[PDB]
């Protein structure tokens, strides 16, 4: 009927935005996950609308 | 601070070249005894060896002859890295429990098992924190937290809502969570939020954010003697045992299991085991029943090291009515070795006292320092140390800014000896009570 899956209820594993490693962080600001103080660092200097380029591959983007 | 200046205080060590162990002359607060103070450096190389196990070893001397001196020079070359115990004999004369189990106890808390533990910690400054209660309350909760270095908002957990809820956590607490447990310490306030603070006090101490990550994996290595495993072991809070002192005669079943489950944990790697010292000041107070036990608790693999100090002469063992050397019975010191304690000369004298009067605030003129070399050599170390107290009080009251000769025979004048208060009691024998009760009164 080409309806046919659903979401799991199975809680989800937090990997860093940037890098993919495991983030145990998540940023308030610019809500991306992080991995550590470095890519905090980096992702806190990102250019404008780099952010949201980050969240379109995890599909969270503003929209 | 809080540790104020005792008799032994000077002393920070052997004094002895950690190459060969060769005492230095002077160093460290020790001054000679050096055939001492080499054979108790020996001692230090066996305990911290680990390798053997239940040698007892007597500092046999005089009094004031730096018995207890070098017992000091070694806690503290050892530092907190092993179980140093300290027992005066009359300790073991509990009401509480038989004296057997009190030398048991004494010998279970200078063995130590050490235990290394990571947690992740994770610590930094509250930036928010916001709560819904509904009305129930803890329904759920974000808490913004921060470094110098990261930033992140955390979704708690309803449990983690009721420990920042009991915490009083509030916007600018500097906190640490020990995130296995969830207990939250807080650590300080922030600077930077001293106006949020309006009900705390100006005494209010403020510190800066923390630096680097958020969650960190700390290691902690613990240190658990054998004794506290088995006062643990004891009752539903044994554990309170180890402070309000009433243990029991604990069931030597319980130690036997402890003992085994010690040795599980060591082939596992678990655990390691850390061997300790027990020190006995005054072994000449422990009784006949005391050294028949003793004979046998060293010969065990859970065995400190022990030490021992005594006085005496060749005197009266307790709880028999003979005499044997040491005051010891010559069953046990089979079983020791002896090291002796000899009287200082002048020149050892004068340094000790010096030493004594820098740890001391006191400024000491030469001729004082002579003349108390002298009372010394004819009335004793412990004296002449107490006169360099007296003695600045003494210039003090007359605002000298130097101890002088003249301070020193005030105080030589106003506190005798103890040749000098003997000879007073054998003069005034008929105004003092005698061996008999007798005494007179009158004029
Ligand atoms: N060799 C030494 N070096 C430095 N201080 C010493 C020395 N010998 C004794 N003292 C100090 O003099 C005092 C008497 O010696 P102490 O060891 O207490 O007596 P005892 O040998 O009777 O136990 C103590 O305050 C001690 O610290």
């Amino acid at each position: 009927t080409n309806i046919e899956s659903a979401p799991s209820l199975a809680p989800m594993k937090h990997y860093c935005d940037v890098t993919g490693l495991p983030a145990p962080y998540l940023d308030p600001k610019t809500r991306l996950r992080y991995h550590n103080k470095e890519i905090f660092a980096m992702i806190r200097n990102l250019p404008q609308g780099m952010g949201e380029q980050f969240l379109e591959a995890r599909g969270a983007h503003t929209v | 601070g809080l540790n104020l200046i005792a008799a032994h205080s000077h002393i920070r060590g052997l004094g002895v070249d950690a190459d060969t162990l060769e005492p230095r002359p002077s160093s460290q607060g020790l001054v000679g005894q050096e055939k001492a103070r080499k054979a108790a450096a020996v001692v230090l190389e066996m305990i911290k060896q680990g390798k053997i196990a239940g040698r007892a070893v007597l500092i046999a001397g005089p009094p004031s002859t730096g018995k207890t001196a070098i017992a000091m020079g070694m806690a503290q070359s050892l530092g907190q890295d092993v179980p140093f115990t300290t027992l005066a004999a009359s300790e073991i004369f509990s009401l509480e429990m038989s004296k057997t189990e009190a030398l048991t106890q004494a010998f279970r808390k200078s063995i130590g098992v050490r235990i290394k533990e990571e947690s992740e910690i994770m610590e930094g400054e509250v930036v928010e924190i916001q709560i819904d209660r509904s009305t129930g309350g803890a329904k759920q909760g974000k808490l913004t937290i921060k470094t110098t270095d990261m930033e992140a908002i955390y979704d708690m957990g309803s449990k983690m809502i009721d420990a920042m809820t009991k915490e009083r956590v509030m916007a600018g607490d500097i906190i640490s969570i020990d995130k296995s447990s969830g207990k939250i310490t807080k650590l300080g306030r922030s600077y930077a939020r001293s106006r949020d603070y309006d009900a705390m006090g100006v005494d209010t101490k403020f510190l800066q954010c923390p630096e680097g990550e958020l969650q960190k994996r700390k290691e902690v290595v613990h240190t658990v003697s054998l004794h506290e495993i088995d006062v643990i072991n004891s009752r539903t809070q044994g554990f309170l045992a180890l402070f309000s002192g009433d243990t029991g005669e604990i069931r030597s079943e319980i130690r036997d299991q402890i003992n085994t489950k010690v040795a599980e944990w060591k082939e596992e790697g678990k655990a390691e085991i850390v061997p300790g010292v027990l020190f006995i000041d005054e072994v000449h107070m422990l009784d006949i029943e005391c050294f028949s036990y003793i004979n046998r608790a060293l010969e065990s693999d859970l065995a400190p090291i022990v030490i021992m100090a005594s006085n005496r002469g060749v005197s009266r063992i307790r709880g028999t009515d003979y005499k044997s050397p040491h005051g010891l019975p010559l069953d046990f010191l089979d079983r020791v070795v002896i090291i002796n304690t000899h009287p200082y000369t002048p020149d050892e004298l004068r340094q000790i006292l010096s030493i004594r009067a820098q740890e001391e605030e006191v400024d000491l003129t030469p001729d004082a320092l002579a003349l108390l070399t002298k009372i010394g050599q004819e009335a004793g170390l412990r004296y002449a140390s107490n006169l360099i107290t007296t003695s600045q009080l003494i210039a003090a009251k007359r605002r000298a800014k130097q101890v002088g000769v003249e301070d020193v025979q005030r105080s030589f004048k106003l506190f005798y000896d103890p040749a000098r208060s003997v000879r007073f009691v054998q003069e005034s024998e008929k105004r003092l009570i005698g061996n008999d009760g007798v005494v007179d009164f009158s004029y």
